[PDB]
């Protein structure tokens, strides 16, 4: 049929508009934005804290500065490095040499249907343990707030402070899982799934938000500082996002050809 | 007095995709109005509506395909419809449709003409259902179910692949060529030579654009492919 | 709505179960108009 | 009574047609197909997986070809060979020399019970551990798909990618089951249970159809790559028909005579 | 608050055939229609009641029974009446009957002759209740019950098998031969003998079908024996 | 219907819980006639 | 009735629940009578 690309908005047709036929039945509605996202997904996978931490410095951090790497990981979709956001994901693809490694993530999923703009939704949170027959905890606290690094002395056997606060603390059997759901907490009314701006007036990074994620979360094993094991320990923590909403469009990945 | 109950065999168990949802923590949060943001997307059919450009080989890629001069029976362009096809790989159409498993309604193909104002000329577009071999000549097309477009004021053209499938559904992946994956050939073909005045560029070029249809729809969704990343 | 398959029974109350915006005092419609 | 059985139609009497006497009362309704076939049932034992796998390669298949066997399932009654549909089922009466060893299964009951043409229900699955105090996951993808082959890296441990994805994944706790319903999602209206059609255009196999069957499931171990283990082990499937139809009568196998 | 309970001593088994549902993983899926395919099933009866050809031995197995020329008292052929015997084996009746453990009802019989239109003949068929020995002998024969039936324009002719137990329902296999498995015995008596014009092919065949009756009925499923695959 | 024994309540939707057909814009009846 | 404690709610249907016979078409009294 005779049309005018050009003009921006073309009428969708159907079969019978230049032949005999006939339209075909709606079938199902599977495409739904708030059905299709409401389905857990692997984040990242952290350690598990045996003592007080030390909360990362700044990216500016030069060498021989003290403190503990791979134990926190941010709630967002959007790419982070060193518990820390970030613009460009990252890849260690020759793992040798001097220097600390960074933890990176990123969700795949997300971004592969990543076709809009803004975006808005609870989310619901689990994790899952990696060793046999372990015992752990997990401590979450809001958006725009810092970690206590610090202890307590009671009848000589050192606490961290961590175990106790106002901010949501669980515990979970031999063997058993957590779950809980978070709000959307932070300051601004949506989340920029791709931004353009800057957030301090000047010496800013242009396309850095500060607060795109909804919180952050460790683990911990609850016993005294006199209880240092000797191997490593790491969980999994996966992610829902629950009566999601989308604002504008934008365009997928782009998938190379061979 | 306590309510005596058994629990199933299935108790403890962490299902992802489970209909239900769970404990709150720290509830009672009131969040700003979102009233002044333009634009609410409802079902993701209202962009994989939207036309996109295809893609094709030059010899690396470009979207558009030059007009040659020489005279030949052979089609000008032909490609699959198998949505796994390179050709709509970028399109909106495919990226949307490589994250699910099964598919319905009319696809849809549109052109248009970017040469000179002052040209003339003619071409024929065809579908063909499948068949042991791909049609090779204006007189096994003129068969099939094809149409007439002409260069006129009005520079594009629409057509529609009607949905003709031994079974409601169809794959939206071809890791074998059964008859519910593949559903045949479309191809173009020049019926005239075009027309141009003296000192005019010669070879004028034409674009393509693809888009899903008034009754389209997709099912069942499924995993998506990280590769991209790499 | 949405992937939630109950339709009988709510135990928790709505402002603890989901967040809400505080006040201040079909078919599918297109995007892109021409005039 | 005198009548004539060419006509193909005979109308069944009683035995007060030619002798005095009565009819019989009903009794019970147990040959009911809906009723008959909501029983679960053993359909094939598979191995677990401990790294990423290798999904087994088209039938034409020589030598040297490296790749996984017997770690997926399909779910369909009827026969099938090493993860991929068939026509005949298979036994080895001789358990020696080269060549690796093909995976069969069947459906017993369903084929001793096969009178008609067309089958069409939902089904219901679950799974059982071989192994004394198991830890294990069950992954399930629809007909019609592939599974995803890769993993990545998290603080330099190898991760599978089948651990995420938004098709249904699940996990159990020490000793426990795994239990859950799938819908009928094939793109055929029915299942077949004989067929004689042929599916490609040309060079096809007569009588083999493409996607008579629920899905695929396969069960892995939540570990890391780092920690490939010594010994195989084996778990149980069960399925179980729900809400049952059939539409066209045929025969039964034949009991040969000794 | 919490509502206090305490679970029974069955929890966390694993019953195969508990008549109940369990928790749905993959919902809101929508299949399409299935109004086209005629010739619903709705209960396996349909096809336990239509008649199937039985088998006997020649001597190495054919359905059908040559009369001979031979003068002699004994029965023409003789079989007892227990589902698991071999000769309905591979009958439909048997075939479902085997997977069950009970039934009631009234046995049906048919026969056809197929000999040349020109020939005329009577026969005699009986069927004995259980006894310490089995009948031999026309004389015997007469006693129970029994009726005749006579070559004729029609072909076929219908036998009712009634049943007599001395308790409702009884098993469909016979491990030992207790009253409530065996039930007797059918016997065929060639009244007189074969009358046909010269130049006629000599010996005509007799044919068996066998089926189930009006008031047929199963009860009590059991599990299926695979030996068949072998 | 079925061997399902529970008559009284039923915790999930019917769409979640059974597979639904789309629509499109006693004794036992025999099989085989003659006329 | 019997050694049964519940009298409020039963959840299985009567027919999966018990058996039944299928159909056909105070003080104590004493054993044993003189005429």
């Amino acid at each position: 049929s005779t049309d005018n690309a050009e003009t921006g908005v073309i009428e969708a047709g159907n079969t019978d508009t230049d032949f005999s036929g006939e339209l075909a039945a709606p079938g199902s509605n599977h495409t739904n934005v708030k059905f299709l996202f409401d389905r857990s997904r692997l984040l990242n996978v952290i350690k598990v804290l045996e003592k007080d931490a030390v909360f990362p410095r700044p990216f500016p951090t030069q060498e021989g500065a003290q403190q503990d790497d791979g134990y926190f990981c941010l709630l967002t979709p959007r790419p982070t490095v060193a518990s820390r956001p970030a613009t460009r994901f990252g890849l260690y693809a020759n793992p040798s040499g001097s220097g600390v490694l960074a933890n990176t993530s990123l969700d795949f999923n997300f971004y592969s249907l990543a076709c809009f703009t803004y975006f808005r939704s609870d989310l619901e949170v689990t994790v899952v343990s990696l060793e046999p027959d372990l015992e752990f905890a997990v401590g979450w606290f809001p958006s725009g707030s810092e970690y206590q690094a610090s202890s307590f002395v009671y009848d000589q056997l050192h606490v961290p402070f961590h175990f106790t606060g106002r901010t949501p603390r669980a515990f979970a059997s031999k063997g058993g899982k957590v779950s809980f759901v978070l709000p959307w907490n932070s300051v601004s009314s949506v989340l920029p799934v791709r931004w353009g701006g800057a957030s301090k007036l000047s010496s800013a990074t242009r396309g850095l938000p500060a607060h795109a994620d909804w919180g952050t979360i460790y683990a911990f094993v609850p016993r005294p500082n006199e209880k240092k094991s000797t191997a490593v320990k790491h969980v999994a923590v996966y992610i829902r996002y629950k009566n999601a909403r989308a604002w504008c469009p934008s365009m997928l990945p782009f998938r190379s050809y061979k | 007095g306590p309510i005596p109950t058994a629990p199933r065999e299935n108790s403890l168990m962490f299902l992802s995709t489970l209909p239900d949802d769970t404990v709150p923590a720290y509830g009672n949060v009131r969040t700003p109005p979102v009233n002044y943001l333009p634009g609410e997307i409802t079902d993701l059919l209202q962009l994989a509506r939207i036309p996109t450009l295809m893609a094709f080989e030059r010899v690396t890629y470009v979207p558009y395909v030059a007009v040659p001069t020489q005279f030949d029976d052979r089609p000008l362009i032909s490609f699959p419809i198998t949505l796994s096809d390179p050709v709509y790989q970028n399109t909106l159409v495919g990226a949307i449709s490589s994250n699910f498993a099964n598919y319905r309604g009319c696809i849809q193909i549109t052109l248009t003409f970017c040469g000179p104002m002052m040209a003339r000329g003619k071409f024929l577009l065809s579908y063909s259902p499948p068949n042991g071999t791909q049609p090779q000549t204006l007189s096994e097309a003129m068969q099939c179910t094809y149409s007439i477009w002409d260069i006129g004021l009005n520079s594009s053209w629409t057509f529609v692949v009607p949905y003709i499938s031994p079974s409601d559904y169809r794959e939206t992946r071809a890791i074998t060529n059964s008859v519910y994956s593949a559903d045949g050939w479309f191809s173009l073909h020049k019926l005239t030579k075009i027309t141009l005045p003296p000192d005019c560029p010669q070879s004028p070029c034409i674009l393509f654009f693809a888009s899903a249809g008034e009754d389209y729809t997709l099912r069942l969704p499924v995993d998506c492919n990280p590769s991209y990343v790499f | 709505r949405g992937n939630n398959g109950n339709m009988t029974f709510n135990y928790y109350a709505n402002t603890y179960q989901n967040s809400v915006d505080f006040s201040t005092s079909g078919i599918l419609n297109p995007l892109g108009y021409l005039k």
